[PDB]
């Protein structure tokens, strides 16, 4: 009972993958995607492989996909559960967007982290106040969690 | 007391004081900020250390980035409280394809023009429904409703708006969309090809019909607000503009002046800044409209990454304006009045030290308010 | 029904709204009252963010409730 666009989107993702992002559907759940985003260069995550799991809900595409990191990462917009604070998965998601647009954002979010509330997130306060040492933290978490984990 | 006198005065006062330009005491800031931050303080152990940590990490004295609020604060200073309230009573005037209406609304006197730009919030998805099940006082709004004998638009208020389709045309589209996943689907999905199946051709035709009728319906919502200042000069072409702005989750007015973006927008000329701003409402080019929308509204420096990817402005845009003359004898009297209130309550040699004293008092009032609130366990 | 909207600076305003209206309608009335664009708004109802496409009949909101309008946002 796969909707026709989810079928069409999967074939597009496998025919021209996003450079640096591996996205494949699960063998048993065509709405479930296993994502591996490579660490961007000129960033503390460089050389790391970060696992994500994307799930297309049933309201998709009227609702945004539910994506979340599986690898531990020190990022101001990723909490301890792996939730990515992005403007798509919250309020201003539109049907014009798609899966590749979400994957491209998360990849771009690693290179250019955004400001965030320093409360309820000591990572966000550490990035705003002590950037060089917060960047040092992210390189440690990249070797401990994002290297040789695939 | 020239018009560039007051422009340079607000420029240096906003650059150096930020939230202190609003005139609100530090005690009220900390008292109300404790209302938002009370849920983050830990309840076990030393409460003095738990409250201090949340107090340190609060950005309560950081200037606002609400574009509409920065435009309100600029109007209160230049025009006065009553003059700005009278200014709000006036309505906005939409810009044309060449901005000639604003070009003629700028006589060679000191002027203040507020701009309210709207984004076209056209509906993006539909629903097949029997007329028996259609209650317009409960059904989801800003949505297209395809009935067996009428295709209609529910706006953002409650009003049902017909789309001028024959009952036979609606009967054909109603009985063509048959698969269950498409009974409540989106109007313009890029992966829907009308040449594949007869069902998808009916969906695509419905999109072309809705897209045509929406052009004559008011579907705009404000997406940005800013302010432009026009000083009185000895004419010729020594006429210059200076726009003021903040932006949601982007930059503040303090960062705007500090980055001298009001001057990169200055030498663009009177007709130059206006012609490119009218341009922004005309073009349907998607990758050639975000260039402008970033060229005028980005934080200083990032005019090339502010509208890329998903922030790429797809929807149509309109701009509106309203003008009123400013009297510098009252504007500068309002500005040096805040300087007096700042230099009295929080005096200091450096303006950077006067802000530190204001932050400490706001943090003290926030602390005392927090420990009173957290006495309930 | 009358509800109240407060800011950090202590400025409280009054609105005329009813349980059937949505958040976009509430933010639209705030635009006509304070000149703030809705896209530049995100209102908290007691530690609860108010999404765009939901009505007053879905957040347990009632007559005379003080809604907290924030004017500085950092992230999401």
């Amino acid at each position: 009972g796969l909707p026709r666009r989810i079928i069409k989107e999967t074939q597009r993702l496998l025919a021209e993958p996003v450079p640096g992002i591996k996205a494949e559907p699960d063998e048993s759940n065509a709405r479930y995607f296993h994502v591996v985003i490579a660490g961007p260069q000129d960033s503390p995550f460089e050389g790391g492989t970060f696992k994500l799991e994307l799930f297309l809900p049933e309201e998709y595409p009227m609702a945004a996909p539910k994506v979340r990191f599986m690898t531990k990462i020190y990022h101001p917009n990723v909490d301890k559960l792996g939730r990515i604070c992005l403007d798509i998965l919250k309020d201003k998601w539109s049907p014009a967007l798609q899966i590749r647009t979400v994957l491209l954002s998360i990849q771009a979010l690693l290179s250019a982290p955004n400001p965030d509330d320093p409360l309820a997130n000591d990572v966000a306060e550490q990035w705003k106040t002590n950037e060089a040492q917060a960047i040092e933290t992210a390189r440690a978490w990249t070797r401990l969690y994002a290297m040789n984990n695939i | 007391k020239t018009g560039l006198h007051v422009h340079e005065k607000i420029k240096h006062m906003v650059k150096n004081y930020g939230t202190m330009i609003t005139g609100i005491p530090a005690e009220i800031l900390g008292q109300n900020e404790a209302e938002i931050s009370v849920g983050y303080v830990k309840k076990m152990g030393n409460m003095k250390e738990n409250i201090a940590e949340v107090v340190r990490k609060s950005e309560m004295t950081q200037p606002t980035n609400s574009a509409g609020k920065a435009s309100n604060e600029v109007c209160d200073l230049l025009l006065g409280t009553e003059g700005a309230s009278e200014f709000e009573k006036s309505s906005y005037q939409v810009l044309s394809g060449d901005g000639s209406n604003l070009k003629g609304s700028l006589p060679n006197k000191n002027l203040l023009v507020r701009v309210e730009m709207d984004r076209f919030n056209a509906p993006q998805k539909y629903q097949k429904i029997k007329r028996e099940e259609f209650n317009p006082e409960t059904a989801e709004k800003n949505k297209i409703y395809l009935l067996e004998d009428q295709l209609v638009y529910l706006d953002i208020f409650g009003k049902v708006i017909d789309l001028g389709q024959t009952s036979d045309t609606c009967h054909r589209l109603f009985n063509a969309i048959t698969t269950p996943f498409y009974q409540n689907y989106i109007l313009y999905d890029e992966y829907i090809d009308p040449e594949e199946s007869a069902e998808e051709a009916a969906m695509f035709e419905m999109g072309e019909i809705v897209k045509a009728k929406m052009k004559n319906i008011d579907c705009w919502t404000a997406t940005h607000s800013f302010t432009i200042f026009v000083p009185e000069s000895d004419s010729e072409d020594t006429r210059t503009l200076y726009p003021y702005q903040a932006y949601w989750t982007s930059h503040t007015l303090q960062q705007w002046f500090s980055g001298d973006k009001d001057e990169k927008l200055s030498r663009l000329g009177i007709d130059g800044y206006i012609e490119k701003l009218a341009l922004l409402g005309t073009t349907t080019d998607s990758k050639i409209r975000s260039s402008i929308y970033g060229e005028l509204f980005s934080p200083p420096g990032k005019e090339h990454v502010f509208c890329t990817g998903m922030n790429e402005k797809f929807s149509p845009l309109r701009v509106k304006f309203k003008v009123t003359e400013v009297n510098p004898e009252i504007a500068l009297q309002n500005l040096e009045e805040v300087q007096e209130f700042i230099d009295t309550n929080y005096p200091g040699e450096n303006a950077k030290d006067q802000c530190e004293l204001y932050k400490i008092k706001a943090q003290e009032a926030m602390t005392k308010q927090l420990e009173m609130r957290l006495l309930i366990e | 029904m009358q509800i109240f909207v407060k800011t950090l600076t202590g400025k409280t305003i009054t609105l005329e709204v009813e349980p059937s209206d949505t958040i976009e309608n509430v933010k639209a009335k705030i635009q006509d009252k304070e000149g703030i664009p809705p896209d530049q708004q995100r209102l908290i109802f007691a530690g609860k963010q108010l999404e765009d496409g939901r009505t007053l009949s879905d957040y347990n909101i009632q007559k005379e409730s003080t809604l907290h309008l924030v004017l500085r946002l950092r992230g999401c």
